[PDB]
């Protein structure tokens, strides 16, 4: 039971600085500094001769999956 | 003690080929001496 | 680098360090977002009863409805109100949608030879066993039907 | 005062045409959580989803243009600027990302939220963005230097919505503590606290012409003038349930989408509900999956886009053949309390 | 390379207990199940009403 | 019967574990039925 | 009781007249807020680029006191610091619990229990420390075994 | 090959299943000295679940049983799902009902 | 190196050693090179200790 | 290699489809599924 | 066959993941069984 | 450890383990050895209880 | 289909009709360049 997150401001009112301690992070280094503005005897011999659904697991894509990777 | 695999075969193998595995080789600026011995270790090799 | 190390010596390491969503804490973070989103939708349907005592009970039915989807057992609580039942069903289907498509995504990496961790290869076979049995039980039910 | 209420049947609200469905688009693997129209040309719209991707869709034909990968958790809000070729996307993995459209790549990252971010708003005239979420603060970012220049503290619960306006109040916010706060950002403090909603306020939308905000609680939709903390109208939103999204049109049509799948249309000046529709889900979907999660009107204001909990995009259209006489509203009976 | 195997130990333990100690554990667990957990008083204890 | 899956990386494959006392009867009946079909020539020459 | 809450603030304003006009701010009134808010934000960017202890990041950037009775005068001078010394010698990471803000409180201005009763969760999988098919046969099954029993009797005769 | 359940072991199963539930059979085995986890699962499903049906068959059950045992010749777990009775009871009742036809 | 040129930016004329000689705390002299390098060995050994 | 596979020629390609057509009709699909996707038909002739 | 080239590669992946694959001679012994079982089965077909 | 050796089905092992509790008690004293022996009297098994009763009289 | 019925286009879309490098906002060049 987490039951509540941490409100940000209890970090933000801490008196290290307005800034952090003075740690310089690599992702906070400068970059992208310029903003961009928009302007027949053999045949007779035998006996038997002559949708998109909204569910993952009941789909056609899923049963072709389980037919290939469970062999 | 039931599932984990015994260390004793790796140590057996490593001790056997240890003058080739722990060979003086090329100088890297210094060498580490094993305490209470005069055995020099020429790499950081834990099974040896 | 030396500037960062020296700043920590005289000023200390800040207590406001926010840790990112990495691959080792992804399942924990999905949990907290689904747990907060289910309590929001149910507490807005309730008139003016209570907030603290019922809440732990509601999240126990959610964890139980997820153990039933994985076991392929129907989840029926006899005296549960119908709008609380439809919120838990909607959110169990959303978790299951993520669970299945992540199993397909990781099985195709294992096939094509891409490097996957040993714990994640093993978690994949467990998911694809339960998915395989569910197709097998649905195949049996239809031949009876 | 009831003599004034005797006069109230002499206004008789303006008639709007009823809306109907024209296109159903499938293609996300999870719920469709957020939507934004191209605010210049209407050539496309963009949708983020529960399956962690964003997709770009042709507006006229419905076709899928491109897929944008780039978050590990649900993408909860997106924003496209009037002035820049920039896309701002927010997620549940605590990250804010800027996307240069001209390359379809991520160019800027924003760091500092303790937990998941739910809203992003672009300021109309400044080069500044506003984000908020579960941490109960609003952060104002410098778009150029990527710096959290201002942090707004006040709300006691997770923040649901943030809007931006050119004059004071610069930032409007609504949270789960049932309040709407208006912000003075240079002093960093609350200009006005609107306390009338009884529960968590999920949706806001600003009027495109009148300089006003609407907010929705469960069964409770109220409109507000932004010059003063003053209630303009209460709406006939009774029995309508949880409201997930709100949309205001140029022609004074307020759309309210709800968790029961019922589309609800309102006249903005009066608050009169003139139409109620119901969505049909899909084949194979649950009755709980009949709900409306996001909405936007297009720039002309005659097509409504909705993304839903059954992983689909529904495009709604207003009827041109339906003139006034055979399509009246829903019986304007203004009841009493 | 050892970390692949995935098997650990907590430091400072004593091992598996003896079977006479599992037999004392189980025999107490069976009685409290069948008793439904009720406390039996002793005759010498100079007397909550029991079932 | 218990079922588990084998990792083969391209597919997974099921393995069935039957009860041990029942396996003694089934293993006898397997040997007995193939011995009699071979004596009595049930299966013709093309079956592999 | 009195000075805080009123009756006009309960009631809306377009309730009487629907044609009440809330206008846009104006072209001039937006440009005045635009200038001074942008001026405040660059003051905060430059104060935050200049305190990061980077020589590299800083390319992107009065007496002021009289006496209480205006008795003497005061000239305020900033001292120039040794660049090798730890700048902001008072600076150190500390936790500060902050009191409640001074502004007063705003007024809040706002059967089924047997329907909304939640049952107790009891799980088959987990136990807390404390407080310890309808459908009949299809007819194709009926008709398969009749056919196979006729062919069996007809063949054996 | 024994598998003898004394009646005190039946009482320890029912009380043990009331505590640990129906999926934690290794806890249920931790209370039994002489039984395994699969042995405990098998007696609950076939004997000791109080939802099972061990009563005498009525006359319309026997006409349902002889009917099914001719359509699905030997499929005794499929027949027992339809009778909603344990499988071993349906088999014994089937054999006795064929020996009621006897000289 | 010819395929991926990295161009200098025109704004950067600040130059660490010129901004450091503006203050009180640094002075100039002229010494031998072997003396200057033997000082930096002594100085860097103090910093690490 | 392409020189030494089956040559896709109308007289031969149709013969391969006709032979498979004749065989799939002889087994009822309730027993097994014989599919063209899982089949290989090699033809030897003047052109192959 | 291509299908059984992939079966052999998935066998080598399985060897490098099993319990005991940290013991050096165990890994070598499994390399020899699967390499022998490949070469003594196909024998000539490996060449081309 | 000698306490775990009393479960042996050999009578030499049990007999010489009980002699060893005597030698250990003569060195380090009775009362550390008495407590482990007294707590071993709570087992169900008779071999274990009879061998700890011998050992207590040796320590005495 | 029939859930919506008559006047509704229902389309399932699994393929991007464009390439993964199209600008999706055309760069505006104020001048014409011939180099
Ligand atoms: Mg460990």
């Amino acid at each position: 039971t987490s039951h509540r997150p941490q409100l940000e401001a209890r970090s933000g009112a801490k008196a290290a600085a307005y800034t952090p301690t003075g740690i310089e992070h690599a992702r906070l280094l400068p970059g992208h500094t310029t903003l961009k503005y928009r302007k027949r005897s053999w045949r007779k011999g035998t006996a038997f001769g002559r949708g998109y659904i909204n569910d993952m697991t009941k789909s056609e894509y899923h049963q072709e999956f389980l037919h290939k990777h469970v062999r | 003690q039931r599932t984990g695999l015994s260390q004793i075969p790796n140590r057996r193998f490593t001790l056997w080929w240890s003058p080739t595995i722990n060979r003086a080789n090329v100088y890297v600026g210094f060498l580490v001496q094993l305490d209470l011995t005069g055995i020099f270790l020429h790499g950081k090799i834990p099974t040896l | 680098y030396i500037g960062n190390l020296i700043t920590r010596q005289f000023e200390g390491r800040s207590n406001e360090i926010v840790k990112t969503t990495t691959k080792q804490r992804l399942d924990a973070y999905y949990d907290l977002e689904l747990r907060n989103s289910v309590m929001d939708d149910i507490l807005e349907m309730m008139p003016e009863s209570i907030r603290q005592k019922k809440a732990r009970t509601i999240l126990q039915h959610l964890s139980e409805a997820w153990r039933c989807w994985k076991a392929n057992i129907p989840w029926d609580v006899p005296g549960m109100p119908a709008p609380i039942k439809k919120i838990i069903e909607r959110y169990i289907k959303s978790k299951a949608d993520a669970w299945v498509s992540a199993a397909h995504y990781n099985r195709e990496r294992i096939k094509r030879g891409a490097h996957v961790e040993k714990t994640m290869v093993k978690k994949n076979l467990g998911r694809l066993t339960r998915l395989w049995i569910k197709n097998e039980q649905e195949r049996q039910r239809q031949i009876q039907k | 005062i009831v003599n004034r209420y005797e006069k109230l049947l002499s206004q008789r609200p303006e008639w709007h045409a009823p809306w109907k469905l024209s296109r159903v688009i499938n293609g996300h693997l999870g719920w469709v959580r957020c939507v934004a129209i191209d605010p210049v040309d209407n050539e496309w719209f963009i949708t983020g989803s529960n399956d962690t991707t964003m997709k770009v869709w042709d507006l006229a034909t419905g076709k899928l243009k491109t897929t944008l990968a780039g978050h590990v958790m649900t993408v909860r809000d997106v924003a496209v600027s009037d002035r820049h070729p920039y896309l701002f996307s927010v997620s549940e993995d605590k990250t804010v990302k800027c996307w240069d459209l001209e390359k379809n790549q991520i160019i800027r990252d924003y760091y500092g939220h303790l937990s998941g971010v739910r809203t992003v708003s672009i300021h109309p005239t400044l080069d500044l963005i506003a984000t908020a979420g579960r941490d109960s603060v609003i952060k104002l970012w410098d778009m150029r230097t990527r710096i959290p220049v201002i942090t707004l503290v006040g709300h006691k619960g997770p923040i649901n919505q943030v809007q931006c306006t050119p004059v004071d109040p610069q930032v409007v916010s609504s949270s789960t503590d049932a309040t709407v706060r208006l912000w003075d950002v240079v002093a960093g403090k609350t200009m006005k606290v609107l306390t009338h909603h009884k529960r968590s306020v999920r949706a806001t939308a600003l009027h495109p012409k009148e300089f006003s905000v609407a907010s929705a609680c469960t069964d409770d939709i109220r409109s507000w003038g932004l010059a003063e903390g003053s209630l303009l109208t209460n709406f006939e939103s009774e029995k309508t349930g949880i409201i997930n999204t709100l949309s205001i049109n140029q022609d004074d049509v307020l759309f309210a989408g709800g968790d029961n799948g019922v589309l609800s249309f309102y006249d903005y000046k009066s608050g009169h509900k003139y139409q109620s529709l119901a969505t049909r889900e899909m084949v194979g979907s649950l009755e709980g999956e009949r709900s409306v999660l996001c909405s936007t009107f297009d720039k002309t204001g005659l097509r409504l886009i909705t993304g839903e909990a059954d992983k689909s995009i529904k495009i709604w259209k207003q009827d041109e053949t339906a003139t006034k006489e055979s399509e009246p509203g829903l019986a304007w009976n203004p009841n009493l309390s | 390379m050892n970390y692949l195997e995935g098997v650990g130990s907590k430091k400072g333990g004593g091992g598996i207990a003896s079977e006479s100690q599992f037999n004392l554990q189980r025999r107490k667990e069976v009685e409290s199940l069948l008793s439904k957990g009720e406390n039996v008083p002793y005759t010498f204890q100079d007397e909550q009403v029991r079932s | 019967v218990d079922i588990t899956m084998m990792e083969n990386y391209q597919n997974i494959s099921p393995v069935y574990s039957v009860d041990p006392l029942e396996k003694i009867t089934d293993a006898y009946l397997d040997q007995y039925l193939w011995y009699e079909a071979d004596q009595r020539k049930l299966f013709p020459n093309w079956i592999k | 009781i009195a000075k805080n809450v009123k009756l006009d603030d309960f009631i809306p304003k377009r309730q009487s007249n629907f044609e009440l006009s809330v206008p846009l701010p104006t072209k001039a009134e937006i440009q005045e807020c635009t200038a001074r808010t942008k001026s405040y934000i660059q003051r905060l960017v430059n104060a935050k680029l200049a305190n990061s202890n980077n020589r590299a990041s800083s390319r992107y950037v009065a007496p002021a006191n009289l006496l209480l009775n205006n008795s003497h005068h005061i000239e305020v001078v900033s001292k120039q610091m040794d660049p090798l010394l730890p700048r902001f010698v008072g600076k150190k990471a500390r936790k500060v619990v902050a009191p409640t803000e001074n502004d007063e409180v705003v007024p809040v201005l706002h059967a089924d229990p047997n329907e909304w009763k939640i049952p107790a969760a009891v799980s088959n999988w987990k136990n807390p420390n404390g407080y310890t098919e309808n459908n009949t046969i299809n007819d194709g099954f009926m008709k398969l075994s009749e056919a196979l029993e006729n062919a069996d009797k007809k063949a054996r005769q | 090959k024994g598998g003898v359940w004394t009646n005190v072991e039946d009482q320890i199963l029912k009380a043990a299943v009331q505590k640990y539930g129906t999926h934690q059979w290794s806890k249920v085995a931790s209370l039994l000295q002489k039984k395994t986890a699969r042995q405990s699962e098998l007696r609950w499903n076939e004997y000791l679940n109080p939802k099972l049906n061990f009563t005498e068959f009525s006359k319309e059950e026997d006409a349902q049983l002889l009917d099914l045992a001719r359509e699905l010749p030997n499929q005794w777990r499929t027949i027992a799902d339809m009778m909603a009775r344990p499988a071993q009871v349906c088999v014994e009742r089937y054999n006795r009902l064929l020996e009621s036809e006897d000289s | 190196n010819e395929l991926h040129p990295t161009l200098p930016t025109n704004h950067n004329k600040t130059k660490l050693l010129k901004s450091l000689k503006n203050t009180k705390y640094f002075q100039q002299t002229t010494i031998d090179w072997v003396e200057a390098g033997l000082q930096l060995c002594r100085q860097g050994h103090n910093m690490l200790n | 290699p392409k020189d030494s596979r089956m040559r896709l020629i109308r007289q031969d390609v149709n013969l391969g489809r006709a032979v498979f057509w004749e065989i799939q009709s002889r087994v009822p699909t309730s027993l097994t599924s014989i599919k063209w996707e899982n089949a290989f038909v090699s033809v030897y002739s003047k052109n192959n | 066959s291509e299908e059984e080239i992939k079966k052999f590669d998935s066998r080598i992946r399985g060897i490098l993941m099993a319990s005991g694959s940290t013991t050096f001679t165990k890994v070598a012994a499994k390399w020899n069984t699967s390499l022998i079982s490949l070469f003594t089965y196909f024998r000539e077909a490996i060449v081309a | 450890e000698l306490l775990e050796l009393l479960k042996s089905t050999n009578k030499e092992i049990r007999r010489s383990a009980n002699a060893t509790f005597g030698f250990i008690a003569e060195a380090i004293g009775p009362h550390d050895v008495l407590v482990a022996l007294l707590n071993n009297l709570k087992v169900q098994e008779r071999q274990l209880r009879v061998c700890t009763a011998v050992a207590i009289g040796i320590v005495a | 289909e029939h859930p919506y019925g008559k006047e509704v286009e229902v389309l399932m879309e699994t393929k991007n009709t464009q390439s993964p490098q199209t600008p999706l906002v055309e760069p505006v060049t104020e001048r014409t360049k011939l180099q």
